[PDB]
């Protein structure tokens, strides 16, 4: 059995405000960029604050490929886009 | 050539280089604005020769 067991993406506060259309942390924007995913088992993405740092995590039941690779392709046009640096 | 003579000092305003800048969504254009100095030039030499 494939499984995806981590998936996660470390951002500041402010980058996730510009990405979560200036929503918090645990508020996932309709219209944002984290949103429009593929739903298997809930809301495919979670994300937290902690000391100035958000976690951008793909949701348990929802790490198929396609949610890995559409989250990864949207954070690198929005890195692009707004000249955010992408540090691998 | 300045012998129509109506003026001691000349100006010639100096024109600098614009400045490129990242276009961000959903976000304006940055203005540019350039404050130029200028060249002057003076007529001081006054030469004679007599006899």
């Amino acid at each position: 059995a494939i499984t995806c067991t981590a998936c996660t993406f470390t951002m500041t506060d402010a980058e996730f405000a510009i990405l979560n259309e200036g929503v918090a942390a645990p508020t996932i924007d309709p219209r944002g960029s984290f949103a429009g995913l593929q739903s298997l088992s809930g809301a495919p993405i979670t994300a937290s604050a902690s000391a100035g740092t958000t976690t951008v995590v793909v949701a348990a039941s929802n790490r198929n490929d396609a949610n890995i690779r559409t989250l990864a392709q949207r954070l690198r046009r929005a890195a692009q886009a707004n000249r955010i640096t992408f540090t691998a | 050539d300045v012998t129509g003579k109506k003026g001691d000092r000349f100006h010639i305003p100096n024109i600098g280089r614009a400045s490129v800048f990242d276009k961000l969504p959903e976000t304006p254009v940055q203005l540019q604005a350039r404050q130029e100095s200028d060249f002057y030039v003076d007529i001081d030499k006054y030469k004679e020769s007599s006899f």
